[PDB]
């Protein structure tokens, strides 16, 4: 018998993106990770007297808790020690141990490190029991410990009260906290910041080291790069989730099949080790795309988290559609390729494969992240809905299919900062949509089998990916096949009447043959077709989108 | 401070087209296709920046491309020392003259085989008539005493009706 | 390992401040009022050259203050019509006559530090004993400081931050913070 | 002094810049909260001013630093971003406010409705580069950018507030100096240098006779007087403070757009979607300081305002209890379904919920057969430039692009102006018209004097005191604003236990937690304020506590909660700085105390 312990931590959105500097983002995200990575083991280490943070520093990789020679099967009495790594990860990680005061220590130990490495991070931990002589005791265990963390959190004593600006002290350069100490704008002039900001800044070196693991093209002057992403016409936030994928740890106990601990370990925790190689390799294929920039020292991105369900990145604007297009359509190939996802993946859905949603923001340099990472949030919760408008073939209960799906928006000034502003404002006439979201990802033939299949090539990806091609075809003399000031009369019919912009429609197309291709109808006479008994277009995705492609 | 100007030059006086002149606009009160420039008023006009590049062009062949004199008049938003231009060019209505409208001028090509008008290649190119007068609208700001001799130079030049403007500057125009 | 904290109450600011100038000997203390924020010296007999007439409430008056030195911090904030709960800290247990006292135990303890405003002005203020820092974003900035200025110093306030228990799971969370002195950087 | 105009007449096709393109437009201009072009007041000032400087620098004979840039410096504030080192003086704000100018109010109306018209004011402008080798144009810089017609005269709002003891001399002075600017003034917006935007500026009430006066008299005047802060002058009138507690509906309307800082970092500061009540104050002093002490009020609690919520049913409107989920896919309060009160709602079987953390809900009440009407304020995010005034562009070292989330305009608001009947005694007996005259239009916010923070507002007739449902059972508790608490040693912290001894102590009661597994008891969030001391030039301490539309309930385990002490604390306000607006808390509310999964939302010319 024993606890569980689990730590897990809190608030990763605003920790990363409260100040705008490059630099700090970097450094926040390393905190984040190596809280519950290195700083965990050395946790460990000075409580039972392990070596875990050694062998995973000669290691480089989580991997090595993968062999329960090292990482003792304490359920066996033979294999005897008071501790087991069940998983570690970004954010989140869980540890077993059979003796209640040393599971408070452990506890206490990481998040006293915390406080002194990481100022300005949450993170908490709980302990619960676990009666191991009953099978699923881990499993239970594992949903108890979520569900009473999430009150824990509330009920925990004031996180924030600690820098306060009380008494009165100097403003920190990018940041609401007072100053603390000096350090250094990309210029190198001499400026005031707060020991959030500058810890951060101290920890971001430890990123393009460890970075080194995944690619030498990502970061190698984060001052130089800083001093580009204020050149860039546009950046993005992109976000992305992995489909059911929660669901699945919500589950496991069906999918193990043999309802033994060790069973449930074994998978769990191999599994999770598995998507996280499956999103670094993904991320490796991807970050091709950045072709333009491949002249030149770093590639103009920046991961921030990278591992879990979780890929969170910002980039080059224009790039980021297609850059996140291939993240996915690699992930999902990646995914079918471990049978430590095959036999969980097609237990929980029939494929092989799983799947992920993602929202991207695009904004320009000034725009505050904080704002931008909240969007892409939104965007990609309407992107999760192929969740519900794509199911498993009589499935019971009713399950969502596989499927990768992308929503986005391009912030331009007017159009507001609150994703419910933002489609508010493309519903000009109450009946009619200017959007057509979210784009199915997934290629036709891996859903084809799938209820709402028809549905989804619809809002397929590549409909629009097409569209936005023909815009930028030319004419022989080099001019392109719709002229801008014909585009800015069809925008324009889109706010009038559907009568309206079916008629400009008519009058375009009938000079730009071009424009056929762009008909939704059927008829060849709209670029609305209807849906859900609302007009809706993905045209106009394609007049502001038509740049931002790679 | 504001910039610290010694000296502003008020430079004015009459344009007068010595051919035809078109600069083509986007659309234009013309039926034409080739379809002339229009300010917000409808009225035929030089655009400022037109007439500021037609100057600025003949400044760097005197110049001989030596773009750090010409930046330093006409302003550079790359170097960090420079920015705006110390030239202003004002937008200026055409007076075309009494009783008097735009013209159409006809446009065709000729098959060099057939010696005839060659399929699709026609086109009718709407012009101001000869004669017609606008404002020339400059403004210099001297932040050193006198006048730029270069600057000299430029005005010479538009005394000797040396510098075309707008469309067609060589099969007719300008 | 503790913090001890005091308490007394319906107290009137000048007869805390009175009650505690045994420890409050020599400290900065900082002035909140509706017209102002100033900053004060006590004397090395921790009294106040206008006392009544500076702690005085009614008149746009003090409502909420602090004191510190190396040993204490005193804080004090109105309650009503210019009463008010005085509460010390004291890394050390110093008895204060008529206070409740009681105590907190914490885990460790950790330096911190702020960055007050203005550089080293061009001229001290005509009072000695002082020092006069100044920045355009705010002006003038007048702190009780007895050694000089060089050009290009900064003046840092130095804080301590006590780490304890607050969780029964055991997380560790700031409990206090505690001032300790001006420290020219 | 108010009424003074601003009067613009554009003689060229012109152009604000939205800063960026979109689509196939490389430039697009700025456009009002009526969709028509319109000149932004920080453009109208810093134009302005750049023409003022010029006549500083032929008075200072090219000196950039002298006693005409004194003049200027006075008249349009000290920049202190740009100035550095030592400086002592307080940074000076300027004396001269300028709205934006904006079409005339008929014109404007006109288009109303007409969408095709409030196009066709703009139209689109081509640009090219030229190759220098082949005399071609060069492709990729083929450039489109919409330009606003020529023609058009706009008008702008200025206000003054010179300072009462300034000498008549000075007056003619200031006069002299804006009156020239005026004059000096041929260009704004985007392209000057090249033809865009030049124009004819007026003010009303200026004219060469005020230049006249300057130039036969500008040797002789002086430096600028010294500024002076406007004190406060405390008289302790006040007649002590008893029941009833009467309670002033005031209603705000956004007639410009408003900016209230909720988090400033670094050259973006982010906005609040409610109004602070602490921005009212100054209002309370311009209107009833006359009628008593009002700063002997505040210090005493005798005044609370409330913050202002957007106004839903007639009525101001209500944080969104933290208690509320929706179900992850399909539901919550933005879907208009699948909404579980989580205080008396077990989870649906297998649906994930998450809780509900924005926005704002109505009216609710016992048996409503609906979901609350839900509240939304629209923001923009304006942005605006330095230019480094030398080389006339904005530059890294000038700070470069800077911007504000703002409220819109025509958002509308509610607040409460809650006074003891002895002040209203001492009012009334006074002033039996008060409640008139509080109708005024005043300026509050970030920037307050340029095109932001332009607000109405209006009385209504005196609100009922609100009434609290006693149950002897259950004590729950709704913070419909943020809620302030010192921890035990006077610091700020956030523990619920406090607030725990807090509440029992005040209602004389003993409280438990509610213990069932699946009823959660707390939903809390942390908050944490940056402000600022105007009165002194320094931030406020950072205030700590909970933020509005935290909940939480609980057992009573003994005693019996009084409704009448129910209903003070609802009035007053509980913790720290009531007074300001924090602390405002409501009771056993309905909504919290209802069962809502089963529930939806209702079905929602010109001249």
């Amino acid at each position: 018998q024993g606890f569980l312990v689990l730590i897990e931590t809190s608030g990763n959105q605003h920790f990363i993106f409260s100040t705008n500097k490059l630099r700090e983002n970097i450094g926040a995200s390393e905190l984040t990770y190596l809280a519950t990575t290195e700083i965990l083991f050395q946790g460990v280490d000075r409580v039972f007297q392990t070596n875990y943070y050694d062998q995973w520093s000669d290691t480089n990789s989580l991997n090595f808790l993968a062999d329960s020679k090292l990482n003792p099967a304490i359920d066996d009495p033979k294999n005897n020690a008071d501790i087991e790594i069940l998983l570690a990860t970004s954010g989140k990680a869980i540890a077993l141990v059979k003796e209640e005061g040393k599971a408070k220590q452990l506890i206490k130990e990481v998040t006293k490190q915390a406080l002194i490495n990481a100022p300005g991070l949450e993170i908490g931990g709980i302990y619960v029991n676990c009666n191991w002589q009953d099978k699923l005791g881990v499993a239970k265990a594992v949903k108890e410990a979520h569900k009473q963390f999430e009150v824990n959190r509330a009920k925990r004593a004031g996180a924030n009260g600690r820098f306060l600006r009380l008494p009165i002290a100097a403003g920190c350069s990018v940041s609401e906290l007072p100053a603390s100490d000096f350090d250094y704008n990309a210029d190198g002039d001499k400026i005031p910041v707060s020991t959030v900001s500058k810890v951060k800044r101290e920890t971001a070196k430890s990123a393009k080291k460890r970075l080194r693991s995944v690619d030498g093209r990502l970061v190698n002057d984060l001052a130089q790069l800083e001093k580009s992403f204020d050149e860039l016409d546009w950046l993005a936030v992109v976000h992305a989730d992995g489909n059911g994928l929660g669901q699945i740890l919500l589950s496991l106990e069906k999918y193990i099949g043999e309802q033994t601990n060790r069973n449930y370990i074994d998978k769990y925790r191999r599994l999770s080790l598995a998507l996280d190689n499956c999103t670094i390799n993904a991320f490796k294929m991807a970050i091709a795309v950045f072709k333009e920039d491949s002249k030149k020292i770093d590639l103009p991105i920046v991961p921030l988290i990278l591992g879990g369900d979780d890929l969170t990145v910002i980039c080059r604007g224009d790039y980021a559609l297609e850059f996140t297009r291939e993240f996915l359509e690699a992930f999902e190939g990646q995914t079918e390729t471990h049978d430590d996802i095959k036999v969980i993946a097609q237990k929980a859905f029939g494929v092989d494969r799983l799947s992920a949603c993602a929202g991207i923001s695009i904004i320009k340099p000034h725009f505050p992240f904080s704002v931008a990472y909240t969007l892409a949030e939104r965007l990609i919760k309407s992107a999760k809905e192929v969740k519900q408008k794509v199911t498993v073939t009589n499935s019971s209960p009713i399950t969502p299919f596989p499927c990768s799906a992308i929503d986005f928006h391009i912030l331009y000034d007017s159009s507001g900062i609150d994703f419910d502003r933002i489609r508010e404002k493309l519903r000009p006439e109450d009946n009619t949509e200017l959007y057509n979201r979210p784009y199915v990802v997934t290629a036709a033939e891996n859903l084809s089998q799938a209820q709402g299949y028809e549905w989804s090539q619809a809002h397929s990806l590549q409909t629009l990916a097409d569209r936005v091609s023909y815009l930028r075809s030319e004419d022989g003399e080099g001019k392109s096949a719709l002229p801008s000031s014909q585009s800015h009369a069809l925008r324009t019919a889109l706010y009038l009447e559907k009568n309206e912009a079916d008629a400009q429609y008519s009058l375009i197309s009938q000079r730009y043959k071009i424009l056929k291709n762009f008909a939704e109808d059927g008829e060849n006479k709209s670029l609305f077709h209807l849906e859900n008994g609302k007009y809706v277009t993905r045209f106009l995705d394609a007049l502001d989108a038509k740049d931002f492609f790679a | 401070m504001a910039r610290k100007v010694t000296t502003r030059w008020k430079i004015t006086g009459t344009l007068i087209a010595e051919t035809p002149l078109h600069i083509g606009g986007v659309g234009g009160d013309a039926d034409t296709d080739l379809a002339l420039a229009v300010n917000g008023a409808g009225e035929y006009y030089v655009p400022g920046t037109s007439l500021a590049g037609a100057l600025r062009g003949w400044m760097t062949q005197l110049l001989n491309n030596d773009e750090s004199q010409i930046k330093d008049l006409w302003g550079d938003h790359l170097d960090a020392k420079r920015g705006a231009s110390f030239v202003i060019v004002d937008d200026a209505v055409i007076h075309i003259p009494n009783n008097a409208d735009v013209e159409i001028r006809e446009g065709v090509g000729i098959d060099r085989h057939f010696g005839t008008a060659a399929n699709g290649f026609k086109y009718s190119r709407a012009v101001i008539p000869k004669g017609s007068k606008f404002k020339l609208p400059l403004t210099f700001d001297s932040q050193d005493d006198g006048l730029p001799n270069a600057l000299i130079q430029l005005l010479c030049a538009l005394e000797a009706g040396d510098i075309r403007l707008g469309a067609a500057k060589t099969r007719g125009l300008g | 390992k503790n913090l001890y904290h005091y308490h007394q109450y319906e107290i009137t600011l000048e007869s805390a401040v009175d009650s505690c100038k045994n420890h409050l000997q020599a400290a900065i203390g900082l002035l909140y009022s509706p017209q102002k924020c100033e900053l004060v010296k006590l004397d090395n007999s921790g009294k106040l050259v206008d006392s009544y007439n500076r702690l005085k409430f009614n008149n746009l008056g003090v409502f909420e203050a602090r004191f510190f030195n190396l040993n204490c911090e005193l804080r004090w904030v109105n309650e009503s019509n210019g009463n008010g709960t005085a509460v010390l800290l004291s890394e050390s247990d110093i008895t204060l006559t008529g206070f409740e006292k009681g105590l907190q135990e914490f885990i460790t303890a950790i330096d911190q530090q702020y960055l007050l405003w203005g550089e080293p002005a061009k001229h001290p203020p005509n009072a000695d004993g002082w020092q006069r820092l100044a920045e355009a974003r705010i002006g003038k900035l007048d702190i009780p400081l007895d050694n000089p200025l060089k050009p290009k110093d900064r003046v840092f306030l130095t804080s301590e931050e006590y780490i304890a228990e607050v969780d029964d799971f055991g997380n560790c969370a700031v409990i206090d913070e505690r001032l300790i002195k001006l420290e020219v950087k | 002094m108010r009424g003074i105009e601003i009067t613009i007449t554009m003689q060229s096709d012109w152009h604000v810049g939205t800063g960026m393109g979109r689509g196939e437009l490389d430039s697009v201009v700025q456009r009002d909260g009526d969709n028509l072009p319109y000149i932004p007041g920080k453009t109208l000032t810093g134009i302005l001013r750049d023409s003022c400087e010029q006549v500083a620098l032929g008075l200072d004979n090219g000196q950039t630093r002298g006693l005409w840039h004194g003049w200027i410096n006075f008249i349009f504030g000290d920049q202190p971003a740009l100035a550095q080192g030592a400086i002592e003086p307080e940074p000076r704000p300027a004396l001269i406010a300028i709205g934006s100018a904006h079409l005339d109010p008929k014109l404007k109306a006109a288009f109303q409705g007409k969408k095709q018209l409030q196009e066709a004011i703009a139209f689109m402008k081509p640009g090219v580069a030229i190759d220098a080798i082949t005399g071609t144009a060069k492709k990729d810089f083929l450039r489109f950018e919409e330009v606003v017609r020529l023609g058009a005269k706009l008008t702008a709002e200025v206000e003054l507030n010179l300072p009462d003891n300034l000498s008549e001399t000075n007056k003619k002075v200031i006069a002299g100096i804006l009156a020239s600017g005026a004059k000096l003034t041929e260009r704004l917006g985007g392209k000057r240098r090249r033809g865009n935007g030049r124009c004819e500026l007026k003010f009303s009430g200026y004219s060469d006779q005020q230049i006249q006066w300057l130039k036969d008299n500008y040797q002789s005047v002086d430096q600028p007087p010294k500024y002076q802060q406007n004190k406060l002058q405390s008289a302790g009138d006040n007649p002590e403070q008893q029941p009833p507690w009467h309670i002033i509906p005031l209603t705000i309307k956004t007639l410009s757009p408003v900016v209230l800082p909720a988090r400033t970092v670094g050259n973006v500061v982010e906005c609040l979607d409610y109004i602070p009540g602490r921005y009212l104050l100054g209002y309370i002093h311009k209107t009833l300081g006359e009628y008593f002490d009002v700063s002997q009020a505040i210090a005493a609690g005798d005044l609370i305002i409330t913050n202002a919520t957007i106004k839903i049913d007639g009525k101001a409107g209500r944080a969104t209890p933290f208690c509320l989920f929706g179900e992850k896919l399909d539901g919550g309060l933005g879907k208009g379904k699948g909404v579980y009160n989580r205080f008396q709602e077990s989870e649906p079987d297998g649906i994930q919920l998450k809780g509900e953390r924005g926005g704002y809900v109505g009216q609710f009440e016992q048996e409503q057969r609906n979901l609350p009407n839900t509240g939304k304020i629209n923001s923009e995010l304006f942005t605006h430039n330095t230019i480094q005034d030398d080389v006339q562009r904005p530059t890294s070292d000038v700070g470069g692009v800077y911007s504000y989330e703002a409220i819109i305009a025509g958002q509308t608001f509610v607040a409460e102006l809650r006074l003891p009947d002895s002040l209203v005694k001492q009012i009334t007996s006074k002033n039996k018209n008060w409640q008139a005259q509080l109708k005024a239009t005043i300026r509050i916010g970030q920037s307050k004097k340029d095109q932001y923070g332009k607000i109405e507002v209006t009385s209504g007739n005196s609100a009922d005191l609100p009434k609290p449902t006693g149950n002897n059972k259950t004590l729950s508790i709704w913070f419909l604003s943020d809620i302030l608490l010192r921890g035990d040693r006077l610091n700020f912290n956030a523990t619920p236990d406090d607030l725990k001894k807090y509440l029992e102590n005040a209602l004389d009661i003993k409280l438990k937690e509610r213990s069932d597994n699946d009823l959660i008891c707390i939903a809390l969030r942390s908050q944490r304020t940056e402000s600022w001391q105007v009165r002194w030039g320094l931030p406020r301490p950072s205030l700590v506590g909970w933020q509005a539309g935290s909940c939480l309930i609980y057992d009573i385990e003994s005693g019996t909660v009084n409704a009448e002490k129910l209903q003070e604390l609802m009035i007053t306000g509980i913790g720290d700085r009531c007074t300001e607006g924090y602390g405002q808390i409501g009771f056993n509310d309905p909504l919290l105390s209802a069962s809502l999964g089963k529930l939806t939302a209702k079905p929602k010319q010109s001249n």
